[PDB]
């Protein structure tokens, strides 16, 4: 997940892309039908305000 | 390594003393015997030509598509591990045709393209860092041009120039020359002027780096440039390294700095080692210039790292007139402006302001296509520079 | 006809010899041998076919290798110059003195430090004044700082290299990319050049108070650059510039006299300036007869260069919502309402 | 020329025939790293640099005890057979820290640190030299010393001097070299050391 | 997901190789057991017992916990001032126990590449499970537990 | 026999061929091509290939053993397929958008209108925008408008995701980005959507990892291909992001997408228009008053508005009811907006 740093690190923009893919396949151009997701976290504040 | 010229610079006679003649004739006799010594043996033993046969066989042993790779380690002589072009490591066999001396761990190696082995070393392209700070020659500023500062020119002459022109003085009293010089004064006093003056009448590779480039973007690429700076200086024989605006390694904060102050400090702790560490030093003299000598760690200035501290004050009235004369020397004035009247324009003019007046005066004469500056030009020049 | 049949019959036997690699020759070597770097593959030292003279084999360029006994075959078309790539990523629009509005006094003051010292040396030495190196252009955003800087870099036949960080393009200038004084390594190779350095990193509305921030990596650039063009620099044909919205926030070093030779002024256009600015950008649409532009200028008190070139373009758009083919007076008048009147707040 | 032209007299000393005698009989190998020693008798699992992870056994002359897991070893370029163990890889930046030339300063250019010098020799210049003295007693000599003081007091001189007489290998570290860009490899230089 | 060997020229499965573990993870398994009896540690008597009854006893008397139906405790954190005997107990407990003693560290699970740290943690626990009763010691947990 | 040599040279075509790419022609009978294996080869072109197809970077088939042009394939692509109605159309009308006229109009005047009334722009004199950025808060209705445009569009639509352009095979990303623009040119009226462009265009680029050197080429290829439009091919590009602050400035310059369409948090007016369009399809009851709900000072953009209606109706199914009463919405707002304690009234 994460908060999508500005001025992050070299091997941290890559994890950002993976979030932007898990992010887009949730609610994007092709609505996902009959697939429900459950997520858990002990710190639901570092999450990007898009997830 | 070896020098092609200077076979025997024995100019001690410095005259028509016969001693010059005896040595010269000695080689002539040796040359005569060598002539028939080589050709004679070159007939009944036509195995190696040494001029066309020697080169020819090695080329066949070499390959037409000679490869380029990085030597990664030195296993026992005649054997080494060389990194292939892309990502592979090969336990190649070193051929004796190579000098076997330039095989530094990581420079370059030429390998055969089929049975890969060491065929020859390759000289390393001049890294862009060296060219960045390799000042060739100070364009125009001479040493009598500086003017004004007199007691302060002797210190720099006596620390970074005398030990290279007359070493005897620090050769008979057994005193090592003062290590470094730090120049400090108000903004604009000739600090850099004297800095580039020494580059003029010097015989050593001058390197210049401003304090602002010592602070970089990524962590660790800090006190690694400092290592590169002093690695280039050592590699280039005698050299004077000039660090300008040293008060930018903790006086100015930049967002590009991934690590904050804590990272900049480690740059200083590496610069501290490079000036006085338990490594050998060689011949490298550091000139540091700053406009705030009170804002830097008082260990970089500790005696031993930088020894002579030279203080640059605002120009004296008598020196102020000299500054105007030197800057206005090549100017066709209109025998109507008096230098002495403009000497007292503001309580303290740095001297860089003096050149600013004498340079904006010309721009104020170009606008009218006039090749003579009048009092009006200077009067409006003295107001457009040190007022707004 | 007999030859044509023969040629086409040998093509089948000809279009089977292995193709040729395409590489770049970093530096020529001795004994008619060159050192080339091949496409996605390692470097190679390769012999040269006798048909090609070693003199033609020059620094970076595109060559060919046979298939397995690599040997230069032909000097292929030249590769794109690395600097031109920088001018393609950054897209400072090309501009000329004609599309300059209201700035006549400033145009005169810019040609005296970037045009005269370049196109006419031996005139600045007739007074003994050292050539000016660096001009600071200030003024509100959109007033025309970049539009004039390019013009003076277009009418003097000098390359216009813009340095603004943008580490995306931080590979066409220097592979190492350690210190800013590497652009010079390419600046001195491209004849007289002007190193523009823009500003305005969303400043004036953010970072007003303290906390993080600090300095500006568009200001530290000259302090490095100007420190070299003032002494330790051989080629005296390189000159630098800034555009900044504020001259009171410049460091205490860039304002010391002797560093910046001239400080040009770019104020928001006055009435006689807005009309001329509007005229230039209005000669691009099918304007109707008798469009009173003097009335349009009055209606926009305060518009640097973009609130004006936002009334001409939006005027055309307003002529499209109606499905018309001619731009009328109402369209321009209704344009100022949106760009200026409706957008005045915040 | 300008590439590798060595003393021409040494080339014939190279015995070009032997070079040809060595540029054919001597097969060039490829570096690799062993991951497993699959049991049965041989069947060693191998991992070449960037080709694949093959399965190799031996050639004839490498004793099984000569090879162990995680050991650098060369392999054939055609059938991929282990032929010679290879040394472990030490980071070149960490291998340059070893001092090869002793600094030209001895334990007679530091003055006033009589007590400091004596206390710095029973932990770095006596446990190694004359190591039998402590054996005839139960003593593990102290291992480690911190030298602290105001700048320009002699912390480095007493260290540069110890390297002039020490018989054991001396390894440099500056404290800023151990700062590196990426997370991780700032401890590798402290593990490899 | 299994590892299988394949013919080099005509790809075809010939054998099923044993599961592979990162070379780093295999070097953290102690083979030369340290020699430090419990009598070597002093003062920490109420704490040495508390550890032997949570990491060693539940490994030799499984018949006892299952008789009372209490799941054995998971994990033993050891904290205190700089030097008090934390690593002595761990080293000592690695001597009076006939079981694998996978010895982790602090800075070591940290690796530059993305996901390389996870490998050394998943592989450091799969290996212990792949073997008989094992104790995995994670010293200097600050570096990976901030 | 000439007709016989012509029909005999075709043997060099054969079935097994490697698709390459055309880069530049050096002279007649020769050219420079780039093989998909990853390389640049100096090959010889067949004397029967119609040179009219030897366009700028395109699809050319090379002989397997010895690279040599032997054909010119029709334009194609790999990971970019035009949406062919069917079940792959967005299925969202413009009437389902909760009153974003000002934003809706802007996209219409910059994407849809130029494709239809191309000749009008030349007549008036305006230069049509060549790409619109869609930036704003997270959930203000950016993708939904694009979902609508793909529906009521008479031109082909090409959908991509920003993270799709970076793949394991080195050197494949630049080819994938190039195929999208090439395929969007064959069907001249088309719209190219690059969603979540934040993953392909970021200022920071550390040129040592190799994951950034592969993203330096994707972004550079995008820039190069967006400067190859000659004001005569109508291929509009729509690019939607969430954090515009991270975008490389070079991507927001004239010639590239220069039309910043802000999508801000709805104001009081718009908020009332969103509750009405969403609640139109719901059952709803007379006693429910929407005005009471769109009156608060809270800032709920577009999703918690749908979440409110979503959960509000969700409550109805709890007691098995097919109407939503005012008692249902009240219980929905307090579990969706969850206003923070931000206040500290002693400050005012
Ligand atoms: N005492 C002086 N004598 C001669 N020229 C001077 C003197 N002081 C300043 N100048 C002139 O000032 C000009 C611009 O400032 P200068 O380069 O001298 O600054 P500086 O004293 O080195 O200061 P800083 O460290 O702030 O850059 C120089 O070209 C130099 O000729
Ligand atoms: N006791 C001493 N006798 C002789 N010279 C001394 C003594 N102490 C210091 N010096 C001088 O100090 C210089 C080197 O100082 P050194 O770097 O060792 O000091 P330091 O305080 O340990 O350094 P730092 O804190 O900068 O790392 C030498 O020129 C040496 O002659
Ligand atoms: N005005 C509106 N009318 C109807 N639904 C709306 C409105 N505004 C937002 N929504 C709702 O917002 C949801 C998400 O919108 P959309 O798919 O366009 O994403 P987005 O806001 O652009 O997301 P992101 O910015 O994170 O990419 C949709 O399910 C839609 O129902
Ligand atoms: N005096 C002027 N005459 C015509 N156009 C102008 C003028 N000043 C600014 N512009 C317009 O502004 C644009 C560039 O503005 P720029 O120089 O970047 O503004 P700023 O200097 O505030 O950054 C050009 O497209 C140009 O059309
Ligand atoms: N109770 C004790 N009895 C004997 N030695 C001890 C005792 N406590 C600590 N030590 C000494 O401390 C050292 C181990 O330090 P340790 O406690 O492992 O450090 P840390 O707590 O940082 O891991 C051993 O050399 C040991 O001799
Ligand atoms: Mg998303
Ligand atoms: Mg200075
Ligand atoms: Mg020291």
């Amino acid at each position: 997940g994460g908060r999508r740093f500005s001025e992050g690190t070299s091997a941290d923009r890559e994890i950002q892309r993976t979030l932007m893919e898990l992010l887009n396949q949730m609610d994007g151009f092709d609505t996902l039908h009959r697939v429900k997701m459950i997520m858990a976290t002990n710190r639901p504040d570092t999450l990007d305000p898009a997830l | 390594g070896p020098d092609a010229a200077s076979k025997l610079p024995l100019v001690t006679p410095h005259t028509q003393c016969r001693l010059k003649l005896l040595k010269l004739e000695r080689i002539k006799d040796y040359l005569l015997m060598e002539e028939e010594f080589i050709r004679n043996q070159e007939q009944m033993k036509p195995l190696e030509e040494k001029q066309e046969e020697e080169r020819s066989k090695v080329d066949d042993l070499r390959g037409t598509p000679m490869s380029v790779g990085t030597l990664e380690e030195i296993i026992d002589d005649n054997h080494a591990i060389v990194s292939t072009s892309v990502g592979s490591e090969h336990y190649v066999s070193i051929l004796s045709f190579v000098d076997k001396d330039l095989l530094e761990p990581g420079c370059s190696v030429l390998l055969n393209h089929k049975v890969h082995a060491v065929i020859g070393v390759l000289m390393d392209d001049t890294d862009p860092l060296v060219t960045v700070m390799k000042v060739e020659k100070a364009p125009q500023e001479t040493y009598a041009d500086i003017g004004g500062l007199d007691n302060q020119i002797q210190e720099i002459k006596e620390s970074v120039e005398l030990p290279l022109t007359h070493p005897e003085y620090y050769e008979e009293m057994g005193i090592k020359p003062p290590k470094g010089v730090i120049l400090y004064g108000p903004p604009g006093t000739g600090k850099t002027l004297l800095a580039k003056a020494v580059a003029n009448q010097t015989s050593a590779t001058f390197l210049r780096v401003v304090g602002s480039e010592l602070i970089q973007k990524y962590l660790g690429d800090g006190p690694k440039l400092v290592r590169e700076l002093f690695r280039v200086a050592e590699e280039h024989a005698p050299s004077i390294v000039f660090i300008d605006e040293i008060d930018a390694i903790g006086t100015k904060r930049y967002d590009s700095n991934s690590g904050g102050e804590r990272e900049i400090q480690r740059t200083m702790l590496e610069l501290l080692n490079q000036l006085d560490g338990f490594d050998s030093r060689g011949d490298v003299k550091v000139i540091m210039a700053t406009n705030r000598i009170e804002t830097l760690d008082p260990a970089l200035i500790r005696p031993g790292r930088i020894d002579r501290k030279i203080e640059f004050p605002l120009p004296d009235e008598k020196t102020k007139k000299r500054i105007f004369q030197i800057h206005t020397s090549r100017m066709t004035l209109a025998d109507d402006v008096t230098l002495d009247d403009l000497i007292m324009a503001k309580d303290d003019l740095s001297g860089a302001d003096i050149k600013a007046i004498c340079t904006e005066a010309g721009l104020m004469a170009l606008r009218e296509r006039r090749m003579k500056v009048t009092n009006e030009d200077f009067k409006k020049s003295k107001e457009n520079v040190l007022y707004k | 006809l007999n030859a044509k049949v023969r040629l086409l019959r040998e093509e089948l036997q000809l279009l089977q010899e292995q193709g040729s690699y395409v590489g770049e020759v970093v530096r020529a070597m001795d004994k008619k041998k060159v050192l080339v770097k091949v496409h996605p593959e390692g470097k190679f030292v390769v012999d040269v076919d006798k048909n090609i003279d070693i003199n033609d084999v020059t620094p970076n360029c595109r060559v060919a290798l046979r298939n397995d006994s690599y040997t230069l075959h032909k000097i292929l078309p030249n590769k794109v110059d690395p600097l031109v790539s920088l001018m393609m990523v950054e897209k400072v629009p090309d501009s000329t003195y004609e599309m300059i509005g209201g700035l006549d006094k400033q145009i005169k003051e810019i040609k005296e430090v970037i045009e005269l010292p370049v196109k006419h040396p031996e005139l600045f030495e007739a007074l003994g004044i050292a050539q000016p190196k660096g001009v600071l252009l200030y003024g509100p955003p959109g007033t025309g700082k970049t539009l004039l800087a390019r013009a003076v870099a277009h009418h003097t036949d000098c390359t216009f290299i813009r340095v603004s960080g943008s580490e995306l393009v931080q590979k066409f200038i220097g592979e190492g990319a350690r210190m800013v004084r590497e652009l010079f390594v390419m600046a001195r190779e491209h004849a007289p050049s002007i190193i523009f350095m823009d500003e305005i990193d969303s400043i004036g509305s953010s970072r007003l108070e303290g906390g993080s921030g600090g300095d500006s990596e568009v200001q530290r650039t000259m302090l490095e650059l100007l420190n070299q063009l003032d002494g330790f620099e051989a080629t005296k044909n390189i000159k630098v510039i800034m555009a900044t919205n504020r001259i009171d926030i410049l460091d205490s070093a860039l304002l010391r006299p002797g560093r910046i030779d001239r400080k040009i002024e770019f104020p928001p256009p006055n009435e006689e300036a807005r009309l001329d600015i509007l005229k230039i950008h209005s000669r691009k649409m099918n304007l109707t007869r008798g469009i009173n532009l003097r009335k349009i200028a009055e209606l926009m008190p305060g518009a640097s260069g973009a609130e004006v070139k936002g009334v001409c373009t939006e005027a055309g758009m307003y002529a499209l919502r109606e499905r018309r083919v001619h731009v009328t007076q109402e369209d321009f008048e209704m344009a100022v309402a949106k760009v200026m009147q409706k957008d005045s707040e915040k | 020329s300008d590439t590798g032209l060595a003393p021409p007299a040494l080339w014939d000393l190279a015995a070009d025939k032997q070079t040809l005698q060595s540029e054919q009989p001597l097969q060039v190998a490829r570096c690799t790293k062993i991951i497993n020693a699959d049991s049965e008798d041989p069947k060693y699992i191998i991992n070449v640099k960037q080709f694949a992870k093959f399965v190799v056994d031996l050639s004839d002359q490498v004793a099984p005890t000569d090879i162990e897991e995680g050991m650098r070893v060369g392999v054939d370029r055609n059938k991929y057979q282990i032929h010679i163990p290879l040394p472990p890889k030490i980071d070149p930046t960490v291998t340059m820290m070893q001092v090869e030339e002793k600094p030209d300063v001895t334990y007679s250019d530091v003055g006033g640190c009589k007590e400091q010098i004596e206390k710095l020799r029973e932990v770095v210049e006596t446990p190694l030299l004359h190591p039998e003295r402590f054996v005839n007693l139960g003593i593990e000599p102290p291992k480690g010393v911190l030298l602290f003081g105001p700048p320009g007091t002699g912390k480095t001189l007493c260290a540069r001097a110890v390297a002039n007489r020490t018989d054991a290998c001396f390894i440099r570290v500056i404290g800023s070299e151990l700062v590196q860009k990426y997370v991780g490899e700032g401890a590798r230089m402290v593990r490899e050391l | 997901g299994d590892l299988v060997g394949v013919n080099k020229d005509s790809y075809l499965i010939l054998e099923t190789l044993p599961t592979e573990y990162d070379s780093r993870v295999k070097a953290m398994e102690v083979d030369e057991r340290p020699t430090e009896q419990y009598s070597d540690i002093g003062g920490l008597d109420k704490q040495i017992q508390e550890l032997v009854e949570a990491i060693v006893l539940p490994m030799n008397h499984k018949e006892k916990f299952e008789n009372l139906g209490i799941q054995p405790p998971k994990g033993v954190l050891m904290y205190g001032p700089p030097g008090t005997g934390k690593t002595l107990l761990a080293r000592a407990c690695a001597a009076q126990t006939k079981a694998t003693f996978l010895k982790l560290a602090g800075p070591q699970l940290v690796q530059m590449f993305i996901g390389d740290g996870a490998k050394l943690v998943r592989d450091a626990f799969a290996l212990a499970k792949e073997k008989a009763p094992s104790i995995i010691f994670i010293d200097e947990l600050d570096a990976i537990g901030t | 026999e000439f007709l016989h040599a012509q029909e005999e040279v075709k043997r060099i075509q054969s079935i097994p061929l490697v698709i390459g790419q055309f880069l530049e022609a050096v002279d007649q009978n020769t050219a420079i091509v780039g093989s998909t294996t990853g390389s640049n080869y100096y090959v010889r072109i067949l004397s029967t290939i119609d040179r009219e197809l030897l366009k700028p970077n395109a699809s050319v088939a090379l002989h397997k053993h010895s690279n040599a042009l032997v054909d010119v394939l029709p334009p194609e692509a790999d990971s970019s397929i035009m949406m062919l109605t069917s079940d792959q159309k967005p299925d969202v009308m413009y009437a389902d958008i909760g009153g974003m006229d000002i934003q809706k109009q802007e996209v219409r005047e910059a994407v849809e209108l130029p494709l239809t009334h191309f000749e009008l722009y030349k007549q008036i004199g305006i230069d049509p925008p060549r790409g619109v950025l869609m930036y704003g808060p997270p959930g203000c209705g950016k993708t939904m408008l694009a979902k609508a445009v793909a529906h009521h569009t008479t031109a082909a639509f090409i959908r991509v995701v920003g993270s799709e352009f970076v793949q394991k095979y080195l050197g494949e990303g630049p080819r994938m980005v190039r195929d999208v623009f090439r395929l969007a040119k064959e069907n001249a009226p088309a719209i190219i959507f690059i969603d979540e462009i934040d993953a392909i265009a970021t200022k920071r680029f550390d040129a040592q990892t190799g994951a950034d050197r592969e993203v330096q080429r994707i972004l550079l290829e995008l820039l190069n291909q967006m400067d190859g439009f000659d004001q005569n091919v109508n291929v509009k590009v729509i690019m939607a992001t969430n954090r515009a602050d991270t975008l490389d400035p070079a991507l927001l310059r004239p010639g590239r997408l220069d039309r910043k369409i802000e999508f801000p948090l709805p104001d009081r007016r718009q908020k009332r228009l969103i509750f009405s369009t969403i609640t139109s399809k719901m059952n709803l009851s007379e006693e429910v008053d929407l005005e009471d709900y769109v009156a608060r000072p809270d800032k709920i953009s577009g999703a918690d508005i749908n979440s409110i209606c979503q959960e509000s109706g969700m409550l109805a199914v709890r007691e098995n009811r097919y109407i939503v009463l005012a008692k249902d919405f009240e219980k929905a707002y307090k579990t969706v907006i969850k206003k923070d304690e931000q206040e500290h009234e002693f400050y005012k």
